[PDB]
């Protein structure tokens, strides 16, 4: 029973839900927008990292020495890269507006040809509040934290990318370091959806209790019942402030070890690129572009 | 017995400083007997030898006293050596080397004794500071609260309240 | 909300208990619970430690005279035919461990010397009659 | 070619013993590793023991708040000086060891020596930190021997190894009195009765899961505690089991005193304008200022050493973009070679290193503040929802027709107003540090670039603007869908 | 888009009218990094500053009605 | 609880091994079954199987304490089954067989 619940539990917690997830983009967004959407930010990333890598060629041979016309590319590169911001800024904008859009006409078109049992069978209440606040936070978050994600994920894969191609060697590093940041992601997920859960079953019954109150002023003070009432508000504020609580310091240490493991990063690539600079005659702008 | 039972309860300081003292008297005394060998038959002028040595290198008494450092707790160096030619430094040396392996063993059965008697720290249980007299399933009856401190358990615990009065 | 445990490793959660000092003879008493892997980890270190330690303050003294410098004949040195930190390591190690080698020996006009060698014996006998009791 | 400790150089001339023993060159430096050295190998065998009623207990000696941040400065400048010794050494024929060796060695005795510490203050034994004591005063013995042989020579402020000596002695001597002071506080070892000290009462408590603000200064700074509760809910799910009672200080009942002590002290002080918004933000700042101002402090401190991180990766692009790039041994006293601050900041390798341990310095600091104003916000929460719901309890519901309509607002308020006021405290860290920081940014990109970098920053802050712009754009677009979507 | 453009703008001119306007300053790698790894720390207090002085104007505006509220009329106590 | 105006929350109450001789002393070395007799002065003069489930406030110790011929140290063997382990009206199975060279008695008949 008890056991079954929780195996049961955390198998649920362990679903990430990504099929899932990316059948509803595929279905909703569309074949020809998706993949406008994708390819628009895979080349603001391309760009992005070409044009810094053009930098550290261009400033290398100015030290060495056509540097008016090399800045001419540059400049060509740097508009292309501004229009591929807006593209891809405007795509996504775009994309999200037209799920939501496909999204709420499926939802309605379907809940308007429910049974007549299913209303009585399942409560109005859930189905409105399943319904309602859900479509809101698709419209309003989604594409946001989306293209913040995407844009996250594929600035960080370019970067890395641009430290294997100024040190060679700095894959023997990466896989050690691979693996242990995603070990720290898992065991923060698992722990951190249940505790974003817990923060919100407990800070809602801080403002009912609010509202319960302030309705029965007249006979809570006839009651003269305060004292119980100012223990139980502390109560229900202590569950909510230490939820609110250990969620931060839980996030804290998520981001130390981020950074940490960053800081690794910038000593493990910057120390072999010195010593393949001075050795193997390398281009101080590949080891600044790298470093940066 | 008794006076050599007396020092095996004496606490770690005392025993390491009476062990050391033991061992450094034990190291000066073969020292000093080493050094009457030498005033007999190897003297302070080395003469350039002349004379068959039993001792070598042995030119002063610190000289002796790396002797006797190096024989009695089974060192053995070789600069300075034993020889023949000297009866009294082969008995002595027997009986250094028998009171030597046998100092350190009556010592190391000391430390046996002490990690064994040390292991006890019998004082850990706790009890109450007055007594309580209340009533119990009904009648009154006598009663104290005991209890004990050791991670361990007190097995086949005894108890017994024994009243003492002047009748 | 179990009281003694179905195995037999009763736990109990002792709290509130006052704040009880331990002294070093508890310490002792801890190293003897050791299994055997940690017994002979903690044995090879120490060992290698009194080594080590002993072998520094050797090499420290070796230096401080003048051994460590090529002597010409006349510089006497605390210890004979010590030339580097490895060979004033093995004269360490010996004296600790009753072997004798009487070629790097210990002689005379040092005193200094002689000091740390009776102390080696003392605190080397000391430490060992200790690793046989806990072992035994 | 041998490989002993100070190099084979004139056959050995430099282990000469003549003209002062402490004199020598070699022979102050081997002096320097004979207390380290010590140190090791007379706390492992006690450390390698220790690896109910003192798990449940994590207390704490005085002082070791300054001793762990004097210990991370003093393994700061020992890492410091094995590259301050290795670039002097690589110049010099033989490999001269006796540079780094020895502080690499004092490095490794820094490092032991805190794991001691902590492995000890797990449990209330102050008597075993006597090995400590003893090798703190051999530790400054030693380091002031080596600062009175470089004033024998007067090498000066040239060498930056001389400067080294001369701050180790001064940390060796603060770590001295911080350890002293214990003896003064306890009083466990030199009198009869100590005075012995009970763990606060959050820590004795049967059931706390928030032990952070009570915890060694590493855990504190790291958030490395967390560790074992990070491992556990991946098994188990997370409940009011786990969790429990918050922390005295940290409960709001406490936090509601505080509050009402600020707004009696603000009453006294300026009973003009009572119950005014001023009056209760003073009551807020006297209240809670200390950590406040602490927060910021850390932020600033952040700031700065993130500012060094691109003032540092200047010199290594600088020194690949020098042609030579040749050594820089010129000074030199005594025979032996002495790095320079004008070459020594150069250097490549050292360059890399001093980032590292710099950036370290900063991703760890910027978390702190961070954690503080988070911190102080749920207090602040905890200590402002109380104080309205005391105000709930103890009005008056006249005005039936007014009072009703206000019964929404006050819920409303409750909901949203203390939420936005703790992201104002959340964010009062950044907004005290951000002129500075900007002011600072656009400062060293004058010094770095010139005029062209002034244009540059103006179109970079010309962003701000554009922001605030949309920001309202974006209030009033969600002010219409939110109108839009109540009725739908 | 004008946060992910400020930057790349922002970097681009700097390169651009350093030598067009005044090139008596010869462009090198060393100052070119510094400044475009100050810039990439620098864009984000710039576009977070924004959301902080929003935040603080409508905390500024809540904390006041606070004020009005607890200012109202309350119950008298006993006596 | 107790008839005097107090409880005790973990208060004991010794029930004998109920040997023929009534010492808490026995011998063996082949595995045997211990039975205590419940009478009027004994806690399970009142026990009934509807106490006999998991969440009962009842447990029955059986402390072994017994000195090995080896080395002399006392051994301390505890138990703590509780109500959810015991079953009403249930008996052991035959735990010892009958050979020509030695007897026998099946260990694993123990849960049967
Ligand atoms: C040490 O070496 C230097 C360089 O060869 C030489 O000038 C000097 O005379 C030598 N000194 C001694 C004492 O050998």
């Amino acid at each position: 029973s008890e056991e079954d619940d929780n195996l049961s539990s955390v198998l649920h917690q362990r679903a990430k839900i990504p099929w899932r997830a990316c059948t509803k983009y595929l279905s909703s967004a569309g074949i020809l927008l998706l993949s406008l959407l994708v390819f628009s930010q895979l080349l603001k990333h391309m760009v992005l990292v070409a044009i810094d890598y053009w930098l550290a060629k261009w400033t290398d041979s100015a030290l060495v020495l056509d540097q008016s016309v090399y800045a001419m590319v540059f400049t060509l590169l740097c508009s292309l890269g501004i229009v591929l911001c807006l593209v891809t800024s405007v795509t996504v904008e775009w994309t999200g507006l037209k799920v939501a859009k496909r999204l709420h006409r499926s939802l309605l078109n379907r809940i308007i040809l429910a049974p007549m049992r299913f209303f009585e069978t399942t409560p109005l209440g859930s189905i409105l509040n399943r319904f309602s606040s859900d479509c809101n936070t698709i419209d309003q978050h989604i594409p946001s934290t989306l293209e913040c994600l995407s844009r996250s994920t594929l600035l960080c894969v370019s970067a890395l990318t641009v430290i294997s191609y100024v040190t060679p060697v700095f894959l023997v590093a990466l896989l050690p370091l691979a693996v242990v940041c995603y070990f720290i992601q898992k065991y923060f997920r698992v722990a951190s959806r249940d505790l974003q859960q817990l923060d919100d079953t407990t800070q809602l019954p801080l403002v009912s209790h609010f509202a319960e109150t302030v309705e029965g002023l007249t006979t809570i003070r006839a009651f003269r019942y305060e004292a119980r009432f100012q223990q139980k508000l502390l109560e229900y504020t202590d569950s909510n402030n230490i939820a609110s609580l250990f969620l931060t310091a839980a996030n804290r240490w998520l981001e130390v070890c981020m950074e940490y493991i960053g800081a690794c990063v910038v000593l493990i690539a910057a120390a072999t690129s010195i010593s393949n600079s001075l050795h193997r005659e390398l281009s101080a702008g590949l080891v600044g572009l790298g470093l940066t | 017995q008794d006076v050599f039972t007396t020092l095996v309860d004496l606490k770690w300081p005392h025993t390491l400083l009476i062990f050391t003292m033991s061992f450094l008297c034990s190291w000066l005394l073969f020292a000093m007997v080493w050094w009457l060998i030498a005033f007999a038959h190897g003297d302070l002028a080395p003469g350039e030898g002349t004379n068959v040595p039993c001792v070598t290198s042995i030119h002063s008494f610190s000289s002796a006293f790396l002797f006797s450092i190096e024989v009695q707790v089974t060192i053995g160096f070789g600069g300075r050596m034993v020889t023949e030619e000297c009866p009294l430094a082969i008995l002595i040396l027997i009986v250094q080397n028998i009171v030597g392996l046998m100092i350190n063993a009556i010592m190391l059965g000391c430390i046996f004794m002490k990690t064994a008697q040390a292991h006890r720290r019998a004082e850990t249980l706790i009890f109450s500071k007055h007594a309580v007299i209340t009533l119990r399933h009904g009648r009154l009856c006598f009663m104290l609260r005991v209890g004990d401190l050791r991670k361990s358990m007190i097995i086949s615990a005894t108890i017994h309240m024994q009243v003492v009065r002047k009748t | 909300a179990r009281f003694v445990s179905k195995k037999g490793n009763c736990n109990v959660a002792h709290k509130n208990i006052r704040e009880q000092g331990r002294f070093l003879q508890d310490v002792f008493t801890t190293l003897v619970d050791l299994k055997w892997p940690h017994t002979l980890l903690i044995f090879t270190m120490s060992f290698l430690c009194s080594w080590l330690l002993f072998a520094m303050v050797w090499w420290l003294i070796a230096f401080a005279h003048g051994d460590l410098a090529p002597g010409e004949g006349t510089n006497v040195p605390c210890v004979t035919s010590i030339h580097s930190f490895s060979s004033a390591f093995l004269f360490s190690i010996e004296v600790q461990v009753t072997i004798g080698f009487g070629g790097r020996m210990v002689t005379e006009e040092c005193p200094l010397a002689i000091l740390i060698l009776i102390v080696q014996n003392i605190v080397g006998l000391m430490i060992n009659a200790i690793m046989l009791g806990c072992i035994f | 070619m041998p490989l002993a400790f100070c190099g084979t150089e004139n056959h050995s001339a430099a282990y000469r013993v003549d003209q002062g023993v402490l004199n020598n060159g070699c022979f102050v430096d081997a002096l320097n590793v004979v207390p380290h050295v010590f140190l090791l190998f007379i706390t492992f065998p006690i450390l390698f023991i220790g690896w109910h009623i003192h798990h449940s207990t994590w207390l704490h000696f005085p002082g070791h708040n300054l001793r762990w941040i004097l210990t991370f400065i003093l393994l700061f400048v020992l890492v410091c000086e094995i590259a301050e010794g290795i670039l002097s050494d690589g110049v010099t024929e033989s490999r001269h060891l006796h540079l780094y060796m020895p502080a690499g060695m004092a490095f490794m005795a820094a490092i032991t020596s805190v794991v001691y510490y902590h492995n000890i203050e797990t449990s209330n034994f102050p008597k075993l930190l006597i090995a400590l004591l003893i090798y703190w005063t051999l530790a400054f013995i030693t380091k002031t021997i080596k600062f009175v042989k470089f004033y024998d020579h007067a090498i000066g402020f040239s060498q930056l190894r001389f400067c080294l000596t001369g701050l180790l002695v001064i940390l060796y001597g603060m770590l001295l009195l911080v350890e002293v002071n214990v003896i003064r506080v306890r009083r466990y070892i030199f009198f009869k009765t100590p005075r012995e000290v009970k763990p606060p009462e959050d820590l004795q408590d049967l059931g706390v899961r928030f032990l952070q603000p009570f915890v060694n200064l590493l855990s504190k700074g790291t958030y490395w505690w967390m560790n074992a509760f990070i491992k556990t809910a991946h098994k188990k799910p997370i409940d009011l089991r786990a969790i429990a009672k918050l922390p005295i200080a940290m409960r709001a009942l406490t936090n509601y005193q505080r509050l009402c002590v600020a707004f009696d002290a603000q009453a006294r002080k300026d009973t003009q304008s009572p119950q005014g918004a001023r009056a209760i933000w003073r009551a807020l700042c006297h209240a809670f200022g200390r950590r406040l101002i602490l927060s910021s402090t850390f932020r600033i401190l952040a700031d700065l050493l993130g500012f060094a991180g691109p003032l540092c990766i200047f010199g290594i692009v600088d020194h690949l973009g020098k042609e030579n790039h040749v050594f820089q041994p010129k000074t030199q006293f005594l025979g032996v070679y002495f790095v320079s601050s004008q070459e020594f900041l150069g250097n490549a390798y050292v360059l890399a290193v001093l980032l590292f341990l710099a950036l370290l310095l900063q991703r760890t600091f910027l978390q702190a503040s961070y954690y503080v104003a988070i911190e102080t916000g749920i207090n602040l929460r905890g200590a402002i929802q109380t104080k309205i719901y005391n105000k709930i309890m103890h009005m008056s519901t006249s005005n039936l027709s007014m009072g009703e309509m206000t019964a929404g607002q006050i819920c409303n308020l409750v909901a949203i107003d203390t939420n936005q006021l703790m992201w104002f405290f959340f964010l009062c860290p950044n907004l005290w540090t951000m002129p500075v920081q900007i002011i600072v940014g656009v400062i060293l990109l004058y010094y770095i670039l010139g005029v062209s970098a002034l244009i540059g920053a103006a179109v970079i802050i010309l962003l701000a603007p554009v922001q605030y712009f949309v920001a309202t754009k974006l209030s009033q677009a969600q002010r219409t869908t939110l109108e839009h979507s109540n009725e739908r | 888009f004008m946060n992910t453009a400020i930057p790349i703008a922002a970097v681009l001119i700097t390169f651009v009218g350093h030598v067009s306007f005044f090139k008596e300053s010869d462009l090198s790698p060393s100052v070119a990094f510094a400044s475009l790894s100050l810039f990439h720390i620098l864009v984000t207090p710039l576009f977070l500053l924004s959301s902080v002085v929003r935040s603080t104007v409508k905390a500024l505006v809540s904390v006041q009605k606070l004020s009005e509220f607890l200012s109202s009329a309350e119950i008298r106590e006993e006596q | 609880t107790s008839p005097e105006g107090e409880v005790v929350p973990l208060h004991q109450v010794d029930i004998p091994m109920e040997n023929g001789v009534g010492g808490n002393s026995i011998f063996l070395v082949a595995p045997l079954i211990i039975y205590h007799v419940i009478d009027s002065n004994s806690p399970l003069y009142d026990l009934a199987p509807s106490d006999l489930h998991h969440h009962q406030d009842l447990e029955i110790i059986v402390i072994l304490e017994g000195v090995v011929e080896t080395t002399g140290i006392t051994t301390q063997a505890r138990t703590s089954y509780l109500a959810d382990e015991i079953l009403w009206g249930q008996r052991f199975v035959p735990i010892v067989a009958e050979e020509d060279g030695r007897y026998s008695v099946d260990y694993s008949k123990f849960g049967n």
